[PDB]
């Protein structure tokens, strides 16, 4: 059960860790999250109270370091740092504890939806499409583009997300210009399962990451890459039979976490509709399909 | 963006455009089997592309053996088309290939710029006009030549005969559009209004009669007059 600790909370900020959050005071003595599970990805973020807009984070392993929290003035933010100090660290996160200022990670132990959301999502994938090699974490905010986007600028602070376009070279063969349109299979299994993302996990990473980007910081590129990553399987009449009901699970658990007052703009009305009723697996996706309808009728 | 009433002109510029129509690309006549059933007969249809500066018609000829063994040839139609569009493309000499292609359906629009990935500097455009172009068959020799054909074929016209002899490319395609316009309300008429005179004839590498200046004014009153007409009729006003 591993520790985030704060060095303060100087402004008045809203806390998030995973599905989690809290509202902390200006100049509360709050000064870590404990209990933190290991073996998943986490995400600890933050909406200062007085800047509704910048949502921003940090995703993070705690197998791979010692991170806390410590406000920079100058910057104006919550700032996730290492300890390279080992023992240093223990005697801050120890004596926190004692005096009990810090949060439990609240867990149901029935609960498995961090997992369900995370299942695929590897720290070494995060860091590949948020380049910043010198840290161990990876920082995420609200304005983020992503490297589509930007093709249509600056590229230190990009999502570098794997590029998806129905109408490019790379997602037609020279001949099978109709049938490869229609039939995306090709773009899929061939281009981006075996072709870039090599295997089937590596792209419900990417998928369930760009998820996970949209809703905590509404990160309006990510919503485009997650819709993308959903709309190339449906379209793709020739799906391995264990990808279509993993990405069933995944996307059940990610509109069921959805919060329901957000589902006008994470939401892409045409993408739901031709993948749940229009698509070559309008058929696959029954547990997504049935909570969908019960949750947002309106939008189909 | 798509073609309208505002930026008409742009048609007349000396950037090399085309249009496109898909309309008479697979045609059908409908008939009742012996078990009382409905089935389709293709035959042969056509894509127009038309450069409006010039006049000159690309007429592809779609012969029904293409068809042969398809499914969903409405859908296969467009991409068949966008596939001709292509392959004329490539065939011009670099100077003649159009910076602009202009398709008169917008379902057109991801078959051609699917087809067109290799030449990304050619902008794909919808339209917001109503052109009168599937009336094309009513034009007797276009219609010959579709209805005669034994295999695919491409066949060159210019579709404003010798008109730019005197007139401008601008009003040549309003002479142009109006005739198809009256051709398409109501054929009958409209062809009747073309030929009422035996002593004006249509050359043989013509697509329309020998009208002079004087004699093209009183036909493009008769068109509009018809045309009216034809409105009337059809809205009771």
């Amino acid at each position: 059960m591993n520790t985030v600790p704060f060095t303060s909370a100087p402004i008045e900020v809203t806390i998030g860790i995973d599905q989690y959050s809290f509202n902390v005071k200006e100049n509360q003595p709050f000064h870590g999250i404990k209990d933190i599970p290991i073996g998943h990805v986490h995400v600890i973020h933050f909406q200062h109270a007085d800047n509704s807009s910048m949502r921003y984070g940090y995703w993070f392993d705690c197998r791979m370091g010692n991170f806390y929290i410590q406000y920079d003035p100058k910057d104006g933010l919550y700032k996730m740092m290492e300890e390279r100090d080992g023992a240093k660290f223990e005697n801050i996160v120890h004596n926190f504890k004692e005096r009990q200022m810090m949060v439990s990670y609240p867990k149901i132990d029935e609960d498995d939806t961090w997992y369900n959301l995370t299942e695929f999502v590897q720290m070494d994938k995060i860091r590949k499409i948020v380049r910043k090699d010198e840290n161990q974490f990876s920082y995420v905010d609200s304005s983020m583009t992503t490297v589509q986007e930007n093709e249509l600028s600056d590229p230190a602070h990009s999502l570098n997300y794997t590029v998806i376009n129905f109408k490019s070279r790379e997602a037609i063969r020279p001949g099978h210009e109709m049938e490869d349109f229609l039939d995306k299979s090709y773009y899929l299994n061939t281009v981006m399962l075996q072709g870039i993302f090599k295997n089937s996990s590596n792209y419900f990473g990417e998928l369930q990451f760009a998820f996970l980007n949209a809703m905590f910081f509404g990160n309006y590129g990510s919503s485009l890459q997650w819709h993308a990553m959903i709309e190339l399987i449906c379209s793709s009449a020739t799906v391995p039979k264990h990808m279509l009901d993993k990405l069933d699970e995944i996307l059940y658990y990610q509109i069921k976490t959805l919060p329901e007052q957000y589902s006008d703009i994470l939401l892409n009305e045409r993408v739901w509709n031709i993948c749940l009723y229009s698509s070559f697996q309008k058929n696959s996706l029954h547990n997504t399909e049935k909570i969908m309808e019960n949750k947002y009728p309106e939008l189909l | 963006g798509a073609m309208n009433s505002s930026n008409y002109a742009e048609l007349f510029n000396n950037d090399i455009k085309l249009f496109v129509d898909d309309t008479n690309v697979y045609r059908v006549t409908v008939h009742k089997t012996f078990e009382g059933n409905v089935a389709t007969k293709a035959i042969n249809g056509c894509i127009f592309t038309l450069n409006p500066k010039t006049g000159h018609l690309f007429l592809k000829i779609i012969h029904t053996s293409v068809w042969a063994g398809q499914k969903r040839l409405s859908q296969l139609a467009k991409w068949k088309t966008a596939e001709e569009v292509s392959a004329l493309v490539r065939s011009l000499p670099k100077e003649e290939q159009p910076k602009q292609i202009i398709v008169t359906r917008k379902a057109m629009l991801d078959p051609l710029e699917v087809h067109m990935l290799d030449f990304p500097n050619i902008a794909i455009r919808p339209t917001e006009l109503r052109l009168p172009f599937s009336a094309a068959m009513s034009i007797d020799k276009l219609s010959d030549v579709v209805m005669k054909a034994t295999e695919p074929q491409m066949v060159l016209f210019n579709i404003y005969d010798d008109w730019l002899d005197r007139i401008s490319s601008y009003t040549a395609f309003s002479r142009l559009t109006l005739l198809l316009r009256a051709l398409k309300t109501n054929e009958e008429s409209a062809k009747m209004i073309l030929l009422s005179d035996p002593t004006i004839t249509i050359k043989s590498y013509h697509l329309w009669p020998s009208f002079t200046d004087e004699q093209w004014i009183t036909i493009e009153s008769q068109m509009r007059d018809l045309i009216l007409t034809e409105y009337g009729r059809k809205y009771n006003v």
